[PDB]
This record gives structure tokens, C-alpha cells and sequence, in this order.
RNA sequence: UCGGAGCAGAACCCAACCUCCGAGCAGUACAUGCUAAGACUUCACCAGUCAAAGCGAACCUCAAUUGAUCCA
RNA sequence: AGAGUGUAGCUUAAAAGCACCCAACUUACACUUAGGAGAUUCAAUUGACGCUCUGA
């Protein structure tokens, strides 16, 4: 298992990117996951990793536990994946000039 | 090796020696907050923003406050009416200008029409399009008006006494981008009576493309200290309405500062055809919004354990054959 | 005279068709930001602000108990705040938004009351989809 | 070969050809949905797997009851 | 008599945020939801009104 992309390379959307078992890869932006909580590709782009702090959502109950647990003080951080999309979403081109 | 954090790292000063002694984040909202607080720093390890990113009226607001209590009992808030109308007069009266500010920052209109230089709107106007009699369409920053509604020039109300209001569609239309197409042009205004200055360019109906988007057209008022000369006369061709408000405001109003604005959207429709089949004497052109097409992958000598899809890749379509009847 | 690619320069466009592309990952970390204009609301004692962010986090339109301009004439403030935010929404051209609050703060009256006054003035917590292709 | 009570009285462990109950089981099932990009490849294929976007929903009992490769 | 002096308890706030307390769920605590109570001491950058410390 590990990091199938290094960051800064060009990937098509669905690529594999990271792969883990227990999630030492977080989610940045355009960053898809199934069941196996592996990181993969949702666009294509440039990927970037980023140190910035995580939040469970509030499903997770013993994650607001583990949170409670943590201080006032405490600030959690984590490696989350983005993917900058390099191409734009689409462009307008003059059809016809009726 | 080892690479440790360049900066402070997080969670160091707060340890101690006694950790149980730490306050610690009973709620889950004091935790959030903190979080949000560290995230408000930009700090040394890197981020997604890296990549991507009185006292008299004060006296008085106390009394009024303790009226409003004094009438609400608490019987009133066991659900006040707070009606919106007064509010937001009071809003425009007090706080305007920054969310204005922020709206005009929002639109990207001193962005691209004025080059940046982004200014609070002092002045509040509000546009009223003429549509049939009763009533008139209202026009704020950012509401939008068809083009079948704005066949004709609208009228604006901002509560002022001279003036020079100028209306620019920064969507940049039909020519080259960076640039403005100017719909109308008041000058010298004297007073409130907008129709007191003169009219260099005349009013003109929107017309914006089929598909190309939402495009942005802003109406722009600013103080006039002294009466300067203009320069069109009422003319359809585009390559004089072509004009950038930048440039216009750097060497030209250099005695004169903005007063307020106004944005609006514009979208293609009827009146957009007729004004460009009649008023423009052109075919209307027609956008597509095309998004770009995938990469298809490469292709190799065998399919290897594919399925039947990977011979048919990289060319079209539906019915083609064999080598020759 | 008509170039080929025309470009119109209004931000709002790609949002208002909706093709205004958001960040597809982030799901492990609460709240995503696949959103276009997410309404996020920050409730402290007395005085709690309300704002609109984009995808970048522009805060456009900001309603606070602290704006001291309808201090004259709390759950019945949330709606009444809710109610005068919808209506700097309608006047600013807005009607797609995302409201994503903590289940507690879900919870809440007062943003029931907000979100029913938001509702009333014709803004829309649905975020509708950019439509693929 | 494996468990429950005491020796082993209050986070673990603890010993006896120690003191007593037990076990080689039994009973009950086989959204555990459809569709759909983009990837891994048993070094061919076959066989297999991961999974983004969409439609349609939520939001095993037991007390032990067992063991290992190897040749079948 | 002198020094330090001044936003509710706290602020390298300019009237906000942390704090106060009440309830319901809590054995109880905590959280959450609903609440409200809360301050730049007064006169023209200056003066005094209020307190701590040093004295008597
Ligand atoms: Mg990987």
C-alpha cells in the first residue's frame, strides 16, 4: 500500500492516487474514495498535499469522543490530498451567426 | 533523515506538565472555534490556500433597545415582527457601504471595469426599470433583468443634488476581452435631474449572445465636483461604445470619485435578436459551452483482459465496414 | 465582427448554470466544500453573524445582530435575520444556498425559524447539481 | 485441545498428577439493491478485483464449543 | 502626602468575543437547546472621580 501518485503530477479523473488501511491519507480537494479508503483521482489536474486541520463530521460519535478528548488547546492537523484542476470546466465557442 | 516542522509546531506549548490541568474542549463549538483560529493563520507548514488562495448615538441605541424590551415584556418575544423594510433603510443608512464594497468585490466589477481600486459606494442608488406602467422593475447590485425587459432606458433614484452616470457591460461582447461595451452615457447632471446633463451615448438595449453564459452589466454613478466636457450621438456601432471604464477614470476623472453603482445580469432573449437583427443590422451569433473531450487512453497491440471497448477508441461512430464492395 | 470565443465576464454565471465546479473530495473532514454558496452562521451570546461564502469563502452578504441599524424594534431574531438576509439575497440575485449546521445546531429553533423565513423570502438550501457533460 | 467459579477478595498475569462445573456444539439467516466513468490484473486469455458520477432506500444467539502445516 | 492608574470577571477589542446564572437531558458532571443579566467614571489631547502600593 502507499501513495500511488506523488504530488504535482498530471492524472486523469478515477487514477489512483493514495491507498491505505487506516486512513494515514486524508481528502483534500477533488479527491475520491470508496470502501477501501483509498485515495483516487476526481479530476484531472496538478495534486497537492496540505497540513490543515480535520474535522469528523458528526456522525461519527466516537470521533467527537476522541475530539472532546482532545484539549481546548489541541489542534489535530492532517495530510489531506487535493487535486487543482489544471484544465478549465468548459468554454463558450461561437456557433453560427444566424 | 527527518524532516521536523519549519515553524512552531502545533500542540507544543500547550502540553505542560500537567496535562489534566488543560481546560479542554468540553464543547464541541470551543474546538471549532479553535480550529477555525489556527485556520485563520496562514502558518509554515502550507495549506489549500498555498495552491488556491458615537457614545450620544450610542446613548440613543441603548434607548431604543430598552424601549423595544420594555415593549416586548419577553410577552412579545414569547416572536417580534421586526419588520425588514425599516431595517434595511437603516442598513443602507448606517452599514452600506462595505457590503456594497464586498458586492462590487464579489461581481469582480472594480476588478475588471476600474482595474481594481475597489471603493465603499457612499451613495445608495437603487434603478427602476420602465416595464409596461405599474409597476417598476427593481433593479439592486446584482438583480437581474431580462433583455426582453430592458428594451428601454430605465430610471434611477439616489437621493442626491452635479453627477455623470455612465452604464458598461464588462462581459466584454463581441470583441476582444478586457473591455467594456458602453450602453449609456449622462454627463454634468445638475442635481437629482439625471436628465439635466447631457446624453453623449444614447441608451441602448442589451444583447447579449445565445449560450454564452450570464453576463455582467454595471450602472455607475460618481461625484462631480466640477461640470467637465464629454468625447457620441445615438449610434449602433460597436467600436465606438467600445471603452474601458479604467482608462476613463485614470486620465480623465481625476477630479471625480465614485458615489455608487449598481450590477445587473443579462441573458440572451428576444429583444437581444431583434436589437441585433434590427438596431445592429447583424446575424446574432451563438455560443456553445463546450467542455473539453477526454483524452481516450493508449492504444496497444492486444486488449489484454479488457473488455470488447478497447478496440473502438480513438475514432467515430454507429455504421462503418469492411475493405471494399 | 464576432470572435469565436466569446467570453462574458459576469462571476456569477457558471453558478447560476450551475457549472461552477467544487472541490469533489475533502469527505473526511466536516463540512465539505462541495458547495457553490454555502450559508454558514456563527452564533455567539447576544449578537450571532450570518454569512454567505463561495467556493473560495467570499463572504458577500453578512447579517448580524451587531450592524446596529435594526437594533430598534433569540429564536425570533434567527428568523428575523434569516428573513432580512433572504431579502438581501432576492435583491442581490441569490436563490441556490447551502445550509450545513451541526445536528445540534440542526436542532435548533432558531435556525428553523431562519431557515423557514429564508424560505418564505425565495432562497433555496438545495444546492442543485452542475449536470455532467 | 478449548472455557465459567475459587486458590488468584479492588488495572494485568500467576502455580500445583490444584478444588468444582463445562466443550469436540446446537438453533436461526444464506439496499448483503440497480445502474455507471476511470484504475489493479494471477505474469496470454479465461478468471478475478478497486472505484468516482446517476436511480431507488437507511441515516445472528451462545459461555466455552476448538489446532497447525503437510499428504489425501 | 506621592507613584501606578480606569472596556461586566478577562482582552497587544474598537462597544464584540470569551466568561454569569437559570431551566430540560442528566444519580451527578459535562454537552446541547431555549433564554436573559451583563461594561470603555464623569467634565473640557488635559482635569478631577474610584482603587492598589508606599507613608503618617
Ligand atoms: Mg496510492
Amino acid at each position: 500500500q502507499g501513495i500511488k501518485k506523488m504530488e504535482g503530477h498530471y492524472v486523469h479523473a478515477g487514477n489512483i492516487i493514495a491507498t491505505q488501511r487506516h486512513f494515514r491519507w486524508h481528502p483534500g480537494a477533488h479527491v475520491g474514495v470508496g470502501k477501501n479508503k483509498c485515495l483516487y483521482a476526481l479530476e484531472e489536474g496538478i495534486v497537492r498535499y496540505t497540513k490543515e486541520v480535520y474535522v469528523p463530521h458528526p456522525r461519527n460519535t466516537e470521533a467527537v469522543d476522541l475530539i472532546t478528548r482532545l484539549p481546548k488547546g489541541a489542534v489535530l492537523y492532517k495530510t489531506f490530498v487535493h487535486v487543482v484542476p489544471a484544465k478549465p470546466e468548459g468554454t463558450f465557442k461561437l456557433v453560427a451567426m444566424l | 533523515r527527518r524532516t521536523p516542522p519549519l515553524g512552531p509546531m502545533p500542540n507544543s506549548d500547550i502540553d505542560l506538565s500537567n496535562l489534566e490541568r488543560l481546560e479542554k474542549y468540553r464543547s464541541f463549538d470551543r474546538y471549532r472555534r479553535r480550529a477555525e483560529q489556527e485556520a485563520q493563520a496562514p502558518h509554515w507548514w502550507r495549506t489549500y490556500r498555498e495552491y488556491f488562495g458615537r457614545t450620544q448615538q450610542l446613548l440613543e441605541r441603548k434607548q431604543a433597545i430598552q424601549e423595544l424590551r420594555a415593549n416586548v415584556e419577553e410577552r412579545a418575544a414569547r416572536t417580534a415582527s421586526v419588520p425588514l423594510d425599516a431595517v434595511r433603510a437603516e442598513w443602507e443608512r448606517t452599514c452600506g457601504p462595505y457590503h456594497k464594497q464586498r458586492l462590487a468585490e464579489y461581481y469582480g466589477l472594480y476588478r475588471d471595469l476600474f482595474h481594481g481600486a475597489t471603493f465603499v459606494p457612499r451613495v445608495p442608488l437603487h434603478v427602476a426599470y420602465a416595464v409596461g406602467e405599474d409597476d417598476l422593475m427593481p433593479v439592486y447590485c446584482g438583480n437581474e433583468v431580462t433583455p426582453t425587459e430592458a428594451a428601454q432606458a430605465p430610471e434611477v433614484t439616489y437621493e442626491a443634488e452635479l453627477w455623470t452616470l455612465l452604464l458598461t457591460s464588462l462581459d466584454g461582447h463581441l470583441l476582444e476581452p478586457d473591455a467594456e461595451y458602453l450602453h449609456w452615457l449622462l454627463t454634468n447632471i445638475p442635481g437629482n435631474r439625471v436628465a439635466e446633463g447631457q446624453v453623449t451615448c444614447p441608451y441602448l438595449p442589451p444583447f447579449p449572445a445565445r449560450g454564452s453564459g450570464i453576463h455582467r452589466l454595471a450602472f455607475l454613478l460618481f461625484k462631480q465636483d466640477q461640470p467637465i466636457d464629454f468625447s457620441p450621438s445615438p449610434c449602433y456601432q460597436l467600436a465606438q461604445r467600445t471603452f474601458r471604464t479604467f482608462d476613463f477614470y485614470k486620465k480623465h476623472q481625476e477630479t471625480m470619485t465614485p458615489a455608487g453603482l449598481s450590477f445587473f445580469q443579462c441573458r440572451w432573449d428576444d429583444s437581444v435578436t431583434y436589437i441585433f437583427h434590427q438596431l445592429l443590422d447583424m446575424r446574432e451569433p451563438v455560443f456553445e459551452f463546450v467542455r473539453p473531450p477526454p483524452y481516450h487512453p493508449k492504444q496497444k497491440r492486444f486488449p489484454h483482459r479488457q473488455p470488447l471497448r478497447y478496440l473502438d477508441r480513438y475514432r467515430d461512430s454507429h455504421e462503418p465496414t469492411y475493405g471494399i464492395y | 465582427a464576432v470572435a469565436p470565443e466569446f467570453t462574458n465576464r459576469n462571476p456569477r454565471n457558471l453558478e447560476l448554470l450551475s457549472v461552477a465546479r467544487k472541490e469533489r473530495g475533502w469527505r473526511t473532514v466536516f463540512p465539505s466544500r462541495e458547495f457553490w454558496h454555502r450559508l454558514r452562521v456563527i452564533r455567539t451570546q447576544h449578537h450571532v453573524e450570518a454569512l454567505v461564502e463561495h467556493q473560495n469563502g467570499k463572504v458577500v452578504v453578512s447579517a448580524s445582530t451587531r450592524e446596529w441599524a435594526i437594533k430598534k424594534h433569540n429564536v425570533v431574531a434567527c428568523e428575523s435575520i434569516g428573513r432580512v438576509l433572504a431579502q438581501r439575497c432576492l435583491e442581490a440575485g441569490i436563490n441556490f444556498m447551502v445550509y450545513q449546521p451541526t445536528p445540534w445546531e440542526a436542532a435548533s429553533d432558531s435556525m428553523k425559524r431562519l431557515q423557514s423565513a429564508m424560505t418564505e423570502g425565495g432562497v433555496v438550501l438545495r444546492e442543485p447539481q452542475r449536470i455532467y457533460e
